[PDB]
């Protein structure tokens, strides 16, 4: 169970 | 290890003390095995 | 008027005069009926016009003159038919020579009249770059004229949204650099607002992601997280975010973490959803920045943050994940563990394995279950709020689906082995012990140790490990036929599969 990570990409405005 | 006999004990410790390092709590009698073998503990610990 | 017919027609011969002498001349009266309405539209109704001025603009050689017709330009940038005017006339080209200009005044009228032709003249965005005018404007990124530099960053936003060409094109002439400059170096909030929304745009581009990071950029963009401008704090949380998945190497972020903590308590719920984010990957495998963010208190401020969450996954996914990653591996872990308890976090973390719940979360819920029952002051207090029959519950079911492939973006194989290893954490306690056996789930770990899957060997040879250390359990182990499948894990090469398997047959035989 080692630490993972998230991946965003809000390029403009999330949604 | 000379015998089967010697065999089992000489593994059992080894596996005691690792089970052990990986933060695993002994039994009592484990506790006592590994007192009566402290030798063969000393042995593979050193 | 006489303007169409007259005024307009002799001026625009003028400018085309050999003697610019007489040139300059007309250039600053056509400047000057450019300021006046009438005057304006009859210029820019006139092509042969509008092309003397930008041939005299780029030709010149007296700055009055440069000045004036880059001023014109300007303002009949202002109206619709100027900015086609212009463009037909093979304007941008022109201006863009003119962002060379060793004059303020005639840089200010060429940069304002192309964010004009960007923002509103269709056609402008391929003339500019074909102009090279992204290599023009980054390089201008250097002047310290702050309304200037608002303007200029701009463009570069309007020129790089959605197009990876000039992404590319800014990374070559620097722009990271010169960009995360600007956000330590400048206050202006207009500038530091165009200047992050360049940074976000270019966030996303995995040329210039790296290249940000290493200009410092994570830790500029932190300097404002506490500004007054909320547009200003959620475009730098946004391009912190995007660059937070590869900045996990970066020192100097104590300020960053810092502030970052105090935000997960904010109302804005944009804030703490980015905040909580940005922790979760900043706390990924950086023992360092796990120990600073404990530091400053991150434990409470998160279990807060999930408890004023309740069903928002977009708030306790991210900040469960943190929880999960700072109560592991770090010199500061075991406190953090006891922390989650001393601020009542173990009633809602245990609430999160159950529905409305979805997988990712009950994931790394699962995973921080487990490391919080390293913790022994943990081991009661987690089963009165009745974690083991749902864990229980959530392994059983997710067995049952691999042998009958990603629910969510996740394979019960993760589950299985998820529950599986916090039941085995959990089985340290005698108490525990009892309520896991009582369950009847024995057999099902003794299935478990034929699992294909090596992680799921080992805690299940862990789990039945530590139930063997009772010797009822014991023996109600080997009446299960646990011998057999345990004695054909002792050749593993998982140093754990091999260690538990033999020392459940230790104990099953004493």
């Amino acid at each position: 169970d080692a630490d993972t990570l998230l991946h965003f990409a809000t390029e403009s405005t999330p949604d | 290890g000379k015998s089967p006999e010697e065999m089992y004990i000489q593994q059992k410790v080894r596996v005691l003390l690792m089970l052990r390092k990986m933060g695993s709590n002994l039994t009592a009698s484990e506790e006592e095995f590994l007192r009566t073998y402290a030798g063969v503990v000393n042995s593979q610990l050193s | 008027a006489e303007l169409a017919t007259r005024a307009i027609p002799e001026l625009t011969k003028l400018l085309n005069d050999e003697d610019q002498v007489v040139v300059n001349k007309a250039a600053v009266m056509v400047h000057q009926l450019s300021k006046k309405e009438a005057s304006r539209h009859a210029i820019m109704r006139s092509p042969q016009m509008v092309s003397a001025i930008v041939r005299t603009m780029q030709n010149t050689n007296d700055v009055e003159t440069a000045r004036c017709t880059a001023g014109t330009l300007h303002n009949l940038s202002h109206h619709r038919e100027g900015l086609l005017a212009i463009f037909k006339s093979g304007g941008i080209p022109a201006l863009v020579k003119m962002l060379g200009s060793p004059v303020d005044s005639v840089l200010f009228y060429a940069i304002t009249t192309l964010h004009n032709l960007l923002l509103h003249q269709e056609g402008a965005k391929m003339a500019v770059r074909l102009a090279g005018g992204l290599q023009k404007m980054v390089a201008l990124l250097n002047k310290t004229n702050v309304k200037f530099l608002a303007i200029t960053t701009d463009c570069l936003q309007i020129l790089a949204y959605g197009n990876q060409e000039s992404k590319l094109i800014i990374l070559a002439s620097g722009g990271p650099q010169a960009l995360v400059n600007i956000m330590r170096t400048y206050t202006y909030e207009k500038l530091l607002w165009t200047t992050s929304r360049v940074l976000k745009v270019l966030s996303v581009c995995s040329s210039n992601k790296p290249a940000i990071v290493e200009a410092g950029g994570m830790q500029a963009l932190g300097l404002h997280l506490t500004d007054p401008s909320q547009r200003l704090v959620q475009n730098c949380l946004w391009t912190l975010r995007n660059l937070s998945d590869a900045a996990t190497k970066q020192e100097g972020m104590e300020g960053l973490l810092g502030t970052l903590v105090q935000l997960l308590g904010s109302d804005d719920i944009n804030v703490v959803t980015c905040a909580a984010g940005i922790l979760s990957n900043l706390t990924c495998n950086n023992y360092k920045n796990k120990m600073m963010v404990c530091q400053v208190g991150g434990i409470e401020a998160l279990v807060r943050t999930v408890l004023r969450a309740g069903d928002r996954e977009d708030i306790t996914e991210p900040a469960i994940c943190a929880l999960r990653h700072l109560t592991s591996r770090h010199q500061e872990a075991e406190m953090a563990q006891n922390a989650v308890r001393l601020h009542y976090g173990l009633p809602v973390v245990v609430k999160l394995l159950h529905p409305p719940s979805h997988w990712p979360l009950i994931k790394a819920t699962v995973g921080l279950i487990r490391n919080l029952a390293l913790c022994p002051a943990n081991h009661a207090p987690l089963r009165e709020q009745g974690a083991i029959p749902r864990l229980v519950q959530l392994l059983v079911r997710a067995h049952q689906d691999t042998q009958r492939q990603f629910v969510e973006g996740v394979r019960m194989e993760e589950i299985v082995e998820g529950c599986t290893g916090a039941l085995h954490i959990l089985a340290r306690d005698v108490h525990n012990r009892i309520v896991i056996r009582g369950l009847n789930t024995i057999p099902l770990f003794v299935q478990l140790l034929y699992s294909p899957i090596e992680n799921i060997q080992r805690v299940a040879a862990g789990v039945l490990c530590e139930l063997a250390q009772d010797k009822e359990a014991a023996e109600a182990i080997e009446a299960e036929g646990a011998t057999a499948p345990l004695t054909e894990l002792l050749h593993s090469r998982n140093e754990g599969v091999a260690t538990y398997a033999a020392a459940v047959l230790f104990r099953m035989s004493e």
